[PDB]
Formats: structure tokens, C-alpha cells, sequence
RNA sequence: GCCCGGAUAGCUCAGCUGUAGAGCAUCAGACUUUUAAUCUGAGGGUCCAGGGUUCAAGUCCCUGUUCGGGCGCCA
RNA sequence: CGCGACCUCAGAUCAGACGUGGCGACCCGCUGAAUUUAAGCAUAUUAGUCAGCGGAGGAAAAGAAACUAACCAGGAUUCCCUCAGUAACGGCGAGUGAACAGGGAAGAGCCCAGCGCCGAAUCCCCGCCCCGCGGCGGGGCGCGGGAAAUGUGGCGUACGGAAG
RNA sequence: GGCGCGCCGGGCCCGGGUCUUCCCGGAGUCGGGUUGCUUGGGAAUGCAGCCCAAAGCGGGUGGUAAACUCCAUCUAAGGCU
RNA sequence: CUAACACGUGCGCGAGUCGGGGGCUACGAAAGCCGCCGUGGCGCAAUGAAGGUGAAGGCCGGCGGCGCGCCGCCGGCCGAG
RNA sequence: GGUGUUGACGCGAUGUGAUUUCUGCCCAGUGCUCUGAAUGUCAAAGUGAAGAAAUUCAAUGAAGCGCGGGUAAACGGCGGGA
RNA sequence: UUGACUCUAGUCUGGCACGGUGAAGAGACAUGAGAAGUGUAGAAUAAGUGGGAGGCCGCCGGUGAAAUACCACUACUCUGAUCGUUUUUUCACUGACCCGGUGAGGCGGGGGGGCGAGCCGGGCUCUCGCUUCUGGCGCCAAGCGCCCGGCCGGCCGGGCGCGACCCGCUCCGGGGACAGUGCCAGGUGGGGAGUUUGACUGGGGCGGUACACCUGUCAAACGGUAACGCAGGUGUCCUAAGGCGA
């Protein structure tokens, strides 16, 4: 579910991404935290793929 | 945003002085891309950045002033253009737009923005060219320096922004402090916070 | 009510920065026995009202009526 | 092919131990109805009750906050008075129905795993000698056998803690 | 039998305050959805099955569901008395 | 017979009342005592769904205010149908 | 697990009751069965949008019902007035 | 008992999990690359924002325009193709899972041998591997080769390998990511359960409503007064058939 969420953040449909994590994890606070953590991981991957 | 990555970006531009060995006066800029902010919808943002380095420094000024400005503006070598000069400026809308092509930004006294909207308020608001007001502190000393580098984040219909901060010869922690203030002011100015951006790009001019 | 779709000359329809087009109609001229039909041409819109972006928009977006279409009510 | 380590897995009338079953007034876990009430009855009520089943002790269970509060804050559990037949549930009908706070009975706190650091510094079992032995323990001796690095013992546990 | 005294042997060679440097936590569990039972617990008090199934300035509670935001209070998913 | 309620009646105290739960000192598991054991129940205050609010007034003097003889407020007096 | 130490000349469920002579008509009703492709109807989950979220809204669309055949040794039924 | 009410084991169907491995087909995308960005004026095919004055040996000014011009890295849209993410359809694989057989007895490759085809003693492709006139018997090794042991070449007594080919990862087959189970959801469900099945009444039942109301009577000159007494009526209708005035 994390890989499909990272892929939705890669395509950047963030609202359906957030609804996906909150349906498959639970509380909306936890969903905001996991979306922000996956965006940080995906940003680290973008920096590593840059250089 | 992390700050050691901004340290990485500023080390790569100071040693990407290698990358060009630039041949003009040298400056850089930062660029902003944003995710799903629909430009034709509401909440359109246009805010000025209060910044404490003047990253332009070759900044082109002429002022529009009343008296008390004559001797001090000619002592500090700044064009004081009074109302009869403004009459000569107002008799043609062709040359007055080409001196704004010469001169980068303006600033005007307290009562002369009652005489600029005669016909020429709508005449030369056709550049995005606000003349900024002075005060009754009556000092353009350091106020020209702090009204320059009040940088306009503007929402127009293209979904990209590019703001000139950084010449590569200032000191590095103060320039990343400039980028710090600018980006958190933009994140505050937006409809929503730091999630609203795509990617911030601080690559050089050339 | 609600996304939804529309308003363009008397009547129907095309059309991202202007001579608003095509037809049906009305007006006048020629043929005619005569506008009965033919044919020639015109005139004829404050692009539904307003606001906004834009270099200006009838077109793009909001706001408000107005009507078209099923769901909501009811039995 | 054989020999040997380990890992899984058997077999023993092997050496030493242990559980079974009973009573069940009080206790703990699960299961668990219907007569009855609602003037009928189906939700509810009877009722987490009778029956059933498992398991203990001299008491059991509980228990040292992922608490109560919203105040000038209290401070494990259990039991009593009270909160109260109140807040609350209920064909909002019949009926059901807690808790906090206060006063009392009593009063007691602690320990691992992890984080670590100490030459596994730890434990079990056999043999011999001394002592005591109707709760098989203390001391020494063993080039005696095992367990344990897939982690024992010492310090250390949220009230912080360790080292210098 | 207990409270008392003495002797022999064994075990332990232990503490407190200040400063500095470090270190710190229990997962198919929490939580969410659904179903069933139960509770006074009412947009679900507790319990369980199935599915989804985490995080670490986190997580739970804060008696009306939900979002934003201050606070308050504890530290679950290990154990003894 | 136990519990609950209502009313009448006797008894003590009376805006208070009650120690029933706890404690201290043969019949006696009685009896007495506590009072900084009145925590608490009931009563002394009602009304509202709730936020909440929460049970006489007048006369005298000074300052139509005008087409608050009323008086807004201050000092005195009567003072509880 | 029975049928089953069985396999359609068997197992299982029905009606009628030897033989002889026959077994007429009706699928409209209620059943049962056969096919899934028109408008239909249709749950949970999954999908798309709006919204801060709870939530709301839309499309999708399983069986079964509808719709369309077959069947009376299936339950049953088989005229009236001049 | 059923066409009663409320449910129920069972059964049908869908979803989720167990639940994998490929390959094609249809796609949505992402990423990389490659070309398009002609209202009008302006030498101009200016899509857009921002930076910028000599890169290389066009420009900065000035011209028209709203908006400019080396450069760079951006952000938009569109068009053909490559790659990796997901959905879906079909065809396969075995490894979870299911079924059968047995005393789990020769499975799959490979080597060796013989019978048929044809090219010049040769190899490839394919097949085969020893039992069919008879109500017989069939095991517990013959033969071969190599070692070794006791006694005096002879005796007596052993062991090993071929005979009975070698190597391997499921015992063979048959299904297979569906059957099936676990949990939901909808259908069906007198097979089974629990319950109900008004009242009045010249007995109940069928009838009727005298069960809620209205007028005249009964009603005995206040009011009240009964029966399944009498004769009738109602579960509406009215934007005026309401309210004024003439
Ligand atoms: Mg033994
Ligand atoms: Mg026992
Ligand atoms: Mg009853
Ligand atoms: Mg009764
Ligand atoms: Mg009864
Ligand atoms: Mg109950
Ligand atoms: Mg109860
Ligand atoms: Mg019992
Ligand atoms: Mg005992
Ligand atoms: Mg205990
Ligand atoms: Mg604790
Ligand atoms: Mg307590
Ligand atoms: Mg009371
Ligand atoms: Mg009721
Ligand atoms: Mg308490
Ligand atoms: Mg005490
Ligand atoms: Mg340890
Ligand atoms: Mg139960
Ligand atoms: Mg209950
Ligand atoms: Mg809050
Ligand atoms: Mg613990
Ligand atoms: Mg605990
Ligand atoms: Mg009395
Ligand atoms: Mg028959
Ligand atoms: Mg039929
Ligand atoms: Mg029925
Ligand atoms: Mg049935
Ligand atoms: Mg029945
Ligand atoms: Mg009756
Ligand atoms: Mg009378
Ligand atoms: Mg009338």
C-alpha cells in the first residue's frame, strides 16, 4: 500500500493519495503523517536520482 | 525543507562558478513550481517580501517627489522629478514607458499619487509598475535600500514563478537566510502550506 | 433541490481576441397578369444580465435569473 | 563410500521428578436459556441469572494508572456509608441503571525484556569427604558430564538510569 | 512455636550530593472498517471473528460523529505482591 | 416478612435533624461515648430544555430633561401589604 | 459420514397400483426447468468527483426477480343463451 | 398447514484473504527523447513567467506591440515512438491446496543395444527394449572378475563389483491459483423455530357496525335517558361556496 501511495504521490494526485492512506491505515492524523513521510522519502529518491 | 540540502545547492553554485566562469555581472535566482493551484479560481496571491540583503544590488532607481527632496536627492545622485517635469512626462505616453524600461523601480512622495492618476495612473499601470509611497519620516536614506528587495510574489495565470535572489559574491549564510525568508514567506502566502509546491529550483542565471 | 446543459436578428442552428456566419422569415427592386411563385439584394443582435483573467472575451472562469433533462419528495 | 560436527525428529520397564481424580459454601474462565413481566406479543424483562463445562486457594480474583478530573487539583487494588434509584439506557412502555468527588476499613510496594558494561562473571546433574539430615540443604574436592552467546547472572525500569 | 542472648561457618566489601558525557522501551499489537454479543454508555462502554493494519516532539484518554488548533493527563500491547 | 411511597397518629429535638457506616471503652452480638467522625441523607429556594437567573417599597432635599409633575443619581427618614 | 465391498440392467425422490382395453383437451394460473442479450430492478466491496473531514453525489454492475421458450403418467382445470 | 408476522440451519451468487509464476492482447499513466505553438502591427510562425548585458567571433539602445530577442532551467498544451507501474482479458507453469493408487517398486533426462527410411565404415530424425495354442514351474543368484583368511599346488572358509547402466529436486499420476475454507453482503428458505389470528352481539358463526362523529324522533313540554329501535347522513367540497360594501 505504501508503494502504491508513493506512486500516487509521484503522479501527484494528493487528495486520492490521502484518501487511500486514510482508508487503508485509519485515522486522518495518521494519514497526514504517512503522506508527509512518503513525500519526504520520495523527495530523497528524487535527489538521489538527480545526483 | 532541510537546510543542508540548501548548503549543498549553494556549494554547487559557488563551485559551479567552474560551470560557467561567467562573463557579465553575476547573479542567481530561485524558481517555484506548484501542484494543483488552479490559476483561474480565487485566492489569488500577490505579496511583497521584506528582505535584508538587497540581492539585486545593481538596482535602477528614479523617484517622483515633492520639495524637501531636491537637495538631498541631488546630493545622493537620485533623479528628483517634480510636477512640471511630470507635465513634460505626461505630454506623451510613449517616452514615459521607455524610462520605466530604463529605470527598474520607482518610488513617489505622499501627495503625488493624487496627481499621477490624472490620465496616467491608468496610463502607466500598463507595466505592473507600482510607484511606492514614502512617509512622513521623510528619509529616502536606507528606505530606498529597504524598499528595494521587497520582492513581489505574483500569481499570474502561468503556473511558474522565478524570483531573483542571490548574486554569487555575497556571503553564503546570509544568502541562504535570504532564500529562507523568501520561501517561508511564499509558503505562508499560498492558500496552503509547503505541500502546495512541486519542486524548488535555485539554478543559476546562465 | 442537485451536479448536469442552454440562451446568439421575428425562427433554428456554427463560432479562443472583433467586418458575429448558414438557412427559414420580413422589407424593397426586376420577371411577371399580379411579390401567387422565381431571382436579386439589403436591413435586422446592445452574443441572457453583471463581475473577473486577458492586450482586449460572444467564447475561458465565477455570480444571478430563466428554461431543458433525469434522481429527491410523494402516492 | 566412510568418519565427524550441528539442526530437526524418534525410541526406551533409561536416571530423577511431575499432572490426572474428589469436594465445590465462598472464587476465577467460558457457555447460557425459558417460564415471568410488558395485563397480548416479537424488542426489551427475567438475565451474563438456573442448568452445562473447565480450573484453583485458604481465601480467589484485582493491583501499583496508556487513571480520575478540569479544580488552589487528587493518586494502586479491594470492602462499607454516600453519590442514587441520579447522569443514562428503554415498542423512552414496562422496566433497567453505573461512575467521579467526599467520609471511612486497610495501607506496601516492586521486577523483567529492551538500552547498555563487565574475560558466562550464570545455572542444572553426577562422584568422593566433613556437618546436619521426618521441608535433602551448607562447605571443600574433581584434565566429571551438561545448559547457555539463537544470551544466564551482577547493576539497571519511566519515581529516570549508567559511567567518569 | 515465637519473641530474647551467645558461639562457629558462609555470603557482601556496598553509600550520598554536585558537575560533565551517554542511553531510554514491550506490534498482526494499537488504531480504523464491518458483523455479532454485552454494557447505563447514548453517531458504537467493553469483548471477539474477518479485512485493512501503523507511528515516534509518538500513542491513548479528554462521555456527540468530523476537520483545523491550543492545552491537560498518562505511557498500553510483559510480570510479582 | 423485607423494601419503597403516601396519609393519620404518639415521642425527642426544632431551622435544623439523624450516627444507621466507622472508631474509643455471663447477660453484653447489649449499653455508653465521639463532634475538627455531620463526611452525607433529608430540610432550609424556586424556575428554565439549557446558557443561567434566583423571592417589599415609599416619602423629603440638591443637581413636561423638555411641551429622564415625572423624576437618572446621591444624603436623611419611615420602614416588610 | 450413509448410499458405497456402489457407477445408470445402479443409487436416490415421486405418483399410480396385477392382467386386458385405453390414458382425450388445456402452459391462461401456481410450480419447475432452459438461454442471457432490449429498456428494467438490484446488496456489500471496488471505482470517479465535490468538500477541511465525517459525509454527500455519480457511473459501474453478481445471483434472484422481471422479460422469453418447454413441460399435465407436474398441482390442477375442461361453459352459457336463443 | 400456508399467500399470516418476525426470524432461522441449509443452499445459490458477489466481494476480501489464503493466493503465487510467466507469456501474449487491450488499456490508463509516468519517465526519456523528438517535433508544433501564424488574430493584428513589428524584417518576424512573440504560447507563457522571471533572470540578463558581450556569449559566438544575436543583440543592449531605437522601431511596432500589451508583452522581446545570446543565454538557462525552468512551468503549460498538443502530436508519433521506447521504457517501468497498475487494471483487465486469454493462454500456459507448480509450489501452496484438492483427488486417486500402492507394501509409495523402476519417474524424467542421459548413455548403451536391436529392428525399419535415405544420403557417402559415417552421423542425424523417429520407434522399440525382450513374456500370446495349453487351468505347469518361477524367490531366497548362477556365471565372471578382483581381493583376503586358516591348515598341509591341495583342502576348507570369507569379502567386493558387474550380472540388475549413470545422474537428478518433489512417490507416482490427475486437477490447480479456480475448486475449498474463514468473514461479510444480497437472494432463497413452513425444512425448522417463536408468536398472532380484534370487539359488539336475544348462543357463537356468517351478516351488520348499533366501535368515531351528525340531524329528526324515541324522550314522558328544562337538561339527561336504552336496545342489532326507527328514517337518514359523514371520512368530503370550497380562491370562493371565505371577508367586506352596494
Ligand atoms: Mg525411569
Ligand atoms: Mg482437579
Ligand atoms: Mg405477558
Ligand atoms: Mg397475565
Ligand atoms: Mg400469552
Ligand atoms: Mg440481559
Ligand atoms: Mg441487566
Ligand atoms: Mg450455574
Ligand atoms: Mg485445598
Ligand atoms: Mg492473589
Ligand atoms: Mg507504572
Ligand atoms: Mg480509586
Ligand atoms: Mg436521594
Ligand atoms: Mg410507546
Ligand atoms: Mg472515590
Ligand atoms: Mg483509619
Ligand atoms: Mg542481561
Ligand atoms: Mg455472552
Ligand atoms: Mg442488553
Ligand atoms: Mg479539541
Ligand atoms: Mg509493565
Ligand atoms: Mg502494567
Ligand atoms: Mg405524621
Ligand atoms: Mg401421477
Ligand atoms: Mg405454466
Ligand atoms: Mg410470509
Ligand atoms: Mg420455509
Ligand atoms: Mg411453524
Ligand atoms: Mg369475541
Ligand atoms: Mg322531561
Ligand atoms: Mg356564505
Amino acid at each position: 500500500y505504501e508503494r502504491r501511495a508513493m506512486e500516487l504521490l509521484k503522479v501527484s494526485k494528493d487528495k486520492r493519495a490521502l484518501k487511500f492512506i486514510k482508508k487503508r491505515v485509519g485515522t486522518h492524523i495518521r494519514a497526514k503523517r504517512k503522506r508527509e513521510e512518503l513525500s519526504s522519502v520520495l523527495a530523497a529518491m528524487r535527489k538521489a536520482a538527480a545526483k | 525543507v532541510s537546510r543542508d540540502t540548501l548548503y549543498e545547492a549553494v556549494r554547487e553554485v559557488l563551485h559551479g562558478n567552474q560551470r560557467k566562469r561567467r562573463k557579465f555581472l553575476e547573479t542567481v535566482e530561485l524558481q517555484i513550481s506548484l501542484k494543483n493551484y488552479d490559476p483561474q479560481k480565487d485566492k489569488r496571491f500577490s505579496g511583497t517580501v521584506r528582505l535584508k540583503s538587497t540581492p539585486r544590488p545593481k538596482f535602477s532607481v528614479c523617484v517622483l517627489g515633492d520639495q524637501q527632496h531636491c537637495d538631498e536627492a541631488k546630493a545622493v545622485d537620485i533623479p528628483h522629478m517634480d510636477i512640471e517635469a511630470l507635465k513634460k512626462l505626461n505630454k506623451n505616453k510613449k517616452l514615459v514607458k521607455k524610462l520605466a524600461k530604463k529605470y527598474d523601480a520607482f518610488l513617489a512622495s505622499e501627495s503625488l499619487i493624487k496627481q499621477i492618476p490624472r490620465i496616467l495612473g491608468p496610463g502607466l499601470n500598463k507595466a505592473g509598475k507600482f510607484p511606492s509611497l514614502l512617509t512622513h519620516n521623510e528619509n529616502m536614506v536606507a528606505k530606498v535600500d529597504e524598499v528595494k528587495s521587497t520582492i513581489k510574489f505574483q500569481m499570474k495565470k502561468v503556473l511558474c514563478l522565478a524570483v531573483a535572489v542571490g548574486h554569487v559574491k555575497m556571503t553564503d549564510d546570509e544568502l541562504v537566510y535570504n532564500i529562507h525568508l523568501a520561501v517561508n514567506f511564499l509558503v505562508s502566502l499560498l492558500k496552503k502550506n509547503w505541500q502546495n509546491v512541486r519542486a524548488l529550483y535555485i539554478k543559476s542565471t546562465m
